[PDB]
């Protein structure tokens, strides 16, 4: 797509802890690969998304926990995750207080946030507190995007709230088809004709060392078991100490973000093109690989749209899923 | 799409068919190459009525030069609303496609249930009492008194369409019973008598079979009309049903004590108006010596009561009898009653010919043949003759003398069977008599008569053979309709094994069997922690349901099928199953899995069609086999025994099966739905029962699925939704 | 229940849950080819619970 994206992303992840996570549908229990496959969803956000969040909550006896808050991390997450193997998953769910703190939040936020929950939802019955049909008129008005991930059946209740939160509902097959969600749900989605498109003031400090061997330093213990830190990252709004440099402003409310952050996800805006794909010989008189030197043994050629050079099959794995670019419009 | 029917362009309606449709256009290719009935079978894949639509208007539009009217003929109310409004979607289509005349005047009728607008006669809940005070406000005499007088009651709308109405036929516009009553409100008139004076105009008229083939309610469509219509009963298993439920008759003690008070209130009244007046009982013995009944009957429109029940080709042209002076026909209904009330006093079932109780009459209580023949046209015109007004007081008396025409006109076909007592009716008298019919050919013989081709359609293809042999019916066509698929769409399995490897079977006879129950209850409970959306589950009879959820409750299943899903079990009331209709369907919509459990006889599965999601499993509990038979059922079969050739086990099987693949047969309302329909008892396994299902079932009824256990049904179910929840997109059918 | 049913009334009721609807089941209050459906007489004690 060559459209808005909403790349400033908070994403909200509730996660079922009901009766039917412990179902053996999947190899191991539902509970279990669900939350190896987050592990790897927080992962593969993380390295793709570098200004966004992601919270969790696990939903579990008609109750709702908010189990990791909202911060920017993969460490904090995926330590909570690695704890959360060992629960019990015990009663029914309620999804009406865990989206009740979430649109609390995500009601007042600045304008610009795709504020997105993903709700990876197993079991049927749910118990509503207030009127469900109410709950979704009332977060249709409210902005943010709700987008479920389902197990075992498919409610048209899940459609509606994917059609108006604004989402999208999908139903799992495998292993590999709930990895393919999944990963449809990594990439920044696209933005309605309802969102803010504002302008974040931001900050870019750079790194500091010991100025020259701690003459006339600042030594500062942290900003969120902190040992003595001698240099690091400043924030020029406030001139407080941070180890890591894409934190959001603890003190302030600037968001911190350092020269590669921002072209971390550039490749989502001048976006890749297709690979024409011809499996048959069909006047190859280029025989070696445009990308890497080598013959093409397979019956299968891929052959770029502007300089229309020759790729094989681990080239075209490997332009189209990493570098993100081809090789030949470069030169 | 643009179809080429043999004879004429045809646009699909929307633009979307499986490969079947074009093996559709194939089956009526025969149907109407040569006219003379035809017996079709189109599964509830396609558009029922689309299908049995959009062929026979590319034929009457290939060569339109012999069919007058287009007589539909679907029972429920909410069809016939539905079946009008999707031949308005395609005029409209077909209008959009050509420009803007298309004349066509659509038209639905019922009744003065659903066509009455006066807000005094509206509140009332009943047929017969709206009939009454429509009989009171609008006559053929208070008409008259209103027509010269100002203060006397009337409707204001009949009289406003007596004032013009009958003038301006209604211009091209398809009407719902809302439209219609709409128009009646605008202009300020009778929708009810708009509509039948309208039947005279139309080209589609959508009314339900007891409008059709009741001999007492069909007095609507004449001869002339008939013999260039087409008629088409659509969703027509039950035909010999609504035959046998439309010409027996139903005699209670209750009945004829009312009968009794209703005899001395007539004699009152005979004596009060004999008091009053002569000159109008001179003129009904004129009317009775000289014509036949016929002199005030060119204005008669609401002084037509139920007419005669003999059928059109039995009725006479005589003078009645000894009837004439209505002392003397007082005095024949006493005899009659006193003889029909001292006949029903034996105490043990008495099965007899109609011949047998005329004799039995015409030496104990001195009654012959003739004027018991004629009672009914003696009812009517003495009971149009003494100006009284609630007719529904005079329903027994009426009943009475209707029966009397049925016992001296038919014979050799039909039966009187009294019973002292019924089944559920303990320390309490009920001595009823059925004049029961057993001959279902003798009330579709004047539909075949007239009409020109009559078709019957049926979402379920139920074994068709037997029905033309039963009806007195040689068709042209018994064409077959296949569900041409991209994507398998339902999986019918035979759950025939017990976990325990005990077969799952109703051979008890509703006394129960507690390991076949707990089966049944396994199943439930494994199903129910399978299937989402929902689950419909038909029972035998509603004793045994009755039985079934009571010993699901002492033994420990009924609270797991309540963990998994909401239950919402049924109940004879008119009202508690619509309310737990209501709540089945609030359910699903909530979300929470919910469990129709049923039985598979009555309204809940005659009226409702299968949900994309409203139903995803229907679980037909036992084979449809009931325990409160008289002898209505043998005699009947001794009659397919003896003067049709139709064996007991090959009859029992084919209703047992067309009510069971009734209940089970509308699943696939949009050809992309994915439908479980499991059948819970070994006996559908036994290759006659299989046998008779239609084949669009028995083309998807794997030998592995045959005789399945609880589990390996429930593991199958898993494994069927989890390949049929996937996109199948529109791209997947081309 | 019996108090919305009897005592108590509903509230969406107007071209939903319309009264013709309702009318046109419960068949007459005169005798019927099926009358039969709600007997004054056959209280037990196990089918009434
Ligand atoms: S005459 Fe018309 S308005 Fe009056 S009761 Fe009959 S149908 Fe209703
Ligand atoms: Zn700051
Ligand atoms: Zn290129
Ligand atoms: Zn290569």
């Amino acid at each position: 797509g060559q459209v808005r994206l909403g790349m400033m992303r908070h994403l909200y992840v509730v996660v079922d802890g009901s009766r039917t996570m412990e179902d053996q549908d999947l190899k191991p229990n539902r509970l279990t690969c669900t939350l190896k496959l987050l592990e790897y969803f927080v992962e593969e956000y993380f390295d793709q998304n570098p200004i966004s969040q992601i919270g969790i909550i696990v939903t579990k006896s008609k109750r709702a926990e908010k189990l990791t808050e909202l911060s920017g991390n993969p460490r904090k997450h995926i330590t909570s995750l690695k704890k959360a193997v060992d629960m019990t998953c015990h009663g029914e769910p309620s999804l009406y207080n865990s989206l009740s703190i979430a649109m609390q939040t995500l009601k007042h936020m600045p304008g610009h946030t795709s504020r997105e929950v993903l709700i990876i939802f197993s079991s049927l019955t749910t118990c509503d507190p207030s009127n469900i049909y109410d709950l979704i008129k009332t977060l249709k008005a409210a902005k943010i995007r709700v987008s479920v991930i389902g197990l075992s059946a498919e409610v048209r209740v899940c459609t509606v709230l994917a059609r108006e939160t604004g989402g999208t509902y999908h139903v799992i097959l495998d292993e590999s088809h709930y990895k393919e969600l999944l990963t449809h749900h990594v990439s920044p989605p696209p933005a309605s004709s309802s969102s803010e498109c504002s302008l974040i003031r931001m900050g870019f400090p750079q790194h500091t060392i010991a100025s020259l061997s701690d003459q006339d330093a600042k030594p500062s213990f942290s900003m969120a078991e902190p040992g003595l830190t001698l240099g690091g990252y400043f924030c020029p709004q406030c001139r407080a100490k941070y180890c890591e440099l894409p934190v959001e402003c603890k003190i302030c409310g600037l968001t911190l973000v350092s020269a590669p952050h921002l072209a971390r996800s550039y490749h989502h805006l001048f976006p890749l093109d297709a690979f024409q794909e011809i499996p048959l010989e069909e006047y190859n008189g280029e025989r070696f690989c445009y990308g890497c030197q080598g013959e093409l043994k397979d019956q299968h050629v891929y052959v770029c749209a502007v300089c229309q050079n020759v790729f094989c099959v681990d080239c075209d794995v490997f332009v189209h899923d990493s570098l993100h670019c081809c090789p030949g419009c470069i030169h | 799409m643009k179809l080429n029917v043999d004879g004429l362009l045809v646009y699909f309606p929307y633009d979307y068919i499986y490969p079947e449709q074009f093996s559709y256009m194939r089956e009526l290719k025969r149907t109407l190459d040569a006219k003379g009935h035809g017996v079709l079978e189109m599964p509830s894949g396609t558009g029922k009525t689309v299908s049995l639509l959009a062929l026979i208007m590319a034929y009457q539009r290939a060569y339109p030069l012999e069919v007058t009217k287009l007589i539909y003929c679907s029972r429920t109310v909410p069809e016939i609303e539905k079946v009008i409004e999707e031949l308005r979607k395609l005029l409209n289509f077909y209008e959009k496609q050509e420009g803007e005349k298309l004349p066509f005047l659509g038209l639905a009728l019922s009744s003065r249930k659903n066509l009455c607008i006066h807000p005094e006669v509206t509140p009332l809940r009943f047929g017969k009492d709206v009939d009454g005070k429509c009989h009171s406000l609008t006559a053929s005499y208070v008409r008259a008194q209103y027509q010269h007088d100002t203060s006397l009651p009337h409707c204001r709308f009949y009289e406003e369409f007596d004032a013009h109405g009958r003038e301006v036929p209604l211009p091209a516009g398809i009407y719902n019973l809302d439209d219609l009553k709409a128009l009646g409100r605008r202009q300020g008139w009778c929708p009810y008598f708009l509509a039948r004076y309208s039947i005279l105009h139309a080209n589609v008229v959508v009314y339900s079979y007891h409008y059709l083939l009741d001999p007492k309610i069909a007095d609507l469509v004449s001869k002339e009309l008939a013999r260039k219509a087409v008629v088409v009963f659509d969703e027509a298993h039950n035909i010999d049903n609504v035959c046998i439920d439309s010409m027996s008759v139903n005699l209670t003690r209750r009945t004829l004590d009312r009968c009794q008070g209703n005899l001395e209130t007539l004699q009152k009244t005979v004596l009060r108006i004999k008091e009053t007046d002569e000159q109008r009982l001179r003129d009904e013995y004129r009317r009775l010596v000289e014509g036949l009944r016929e002199a005030s009957a060119a204005r008669e429109t609401d002084a037509h009561l139920a007419n005669p029940v003999l059928p059109d080709e039995v009725l006479q042209e005589a003078v009645p009898g000894s009837i004439r002076t209505a002392e003397h026909f007082l005095g024949f209904l006493r005899r009659l009653l006193e003889y029909v009330k001292w006949r029903l006093r034996v105490q043990h079932v008495v099965q007899e010919s109609p011949p047998a109780f005329l004799s039995g009459l015409a030496q104990r209580v001195c009654i012959q043949r003739k004027p018991l023949r004629f009672c009914a046209e003696r009812l009517r015109s003495l009971l149009h003759t003494l100006e009284i007004t609630d007719l529904a007081d005079f329903s027994p008396l009426t009943l009475l003398a209707n029966f009397a025409t049925l016992v001296s006109t038919y014979a050799k076909g039909f039966t009187i069977i009294i019973e002292p007592f019924d089944d559920r009716t303990p320390t309490i008298a009920n001595p009823i008599l059925h004049f029961s019919c057993m001959d279902a050919s003798l009330a579709i013989k004047p539909v075949f008569e007239r009409f020109q081709s009559v078709i019957i359609t049926s979402g379920t293809l139920s074994p068709l053979d037997i029905y033309p042999k039963i009806l007195d019916f040689h068709p042209v066509t018994m064409a077959t309709f296949t569900m041409t698929l991209a994507r398998v769409c339902l999986c019918p399995m035979i759950i025939g094994r017990g976990n325990d490897q005990v077969a799952i079977s109703s051979k008890f006879e509703t006394r129960e069997d507690i390991a076949v129950i707990r089966n049944y209850g396994n199943l439930l409970l494994e199903m129910s922690a399978v299937v989402p959306d929902g689950i419909v589950a038909f029972f035998t009879s509603y004793q045994y349901m009755e039985s079934t959820v009571a010993s699901w409750y002492e033994q420990g299943i009924l609270e797991n099928i309540q963990r998994n899903k909401l239950l919402f079990i049924e109940t004879q009331d008119g009202a508690e199953t619509s309310v737990a209709l209501e709540k089945y369907q609030e359910a699903c919509e909530n979300g929470r899995g919910a469990i129709l459990l049923s039985v598979a006889r009555g309204k809940v599965s005659e009226g409702i069609d299968f949900v994309h999601h409203y139903g995803r499993a229907v679980i037909m509990f036992g084979v449809p086999y009931v325990y409160t038979q008289s002898r209505i059922l043998k005699a009947r079969l001794e009659y397919l025994r003896d003067q049709f050739q139709i064996r007991e086990n090959d009859f029992l099987t084919f209703d047992a099966m067309r009510h069971a693949a009734q209940c089970v047969g509308r699943a696939i309302r949009g050809k992309t739905d994915y439908g479980l329909m499991v059948f819970a008892d070994k006996r559908f396994a036994r290759g006659d029962k299989r046998g008779k299902l239609p084949r669009w079932i028995q083309e998807h009824l794997t030998d592995a699925n045959l005789n399945l256990t609880v589990d390996e049904g429930v593991q199958v179910a898993k494994y069927f939704l989890r390949q049929m929840a996937q996109p199948f997109h529109r791209e997947d059918q081309l | 229940e019996k108090g919305l049913k009897t005592m108590v009334s509903l509230g969406v009721k107007n071209p939903l849950l319309d009264l013709t609807a309702l009318e046109d089941k419960p068949l007459d209050e005169g005798y019927g080819i099926s009358s039969v459906p709600s007997a004054s007489n056959s209280k037990s004690i196990k089918e009434n619970s």
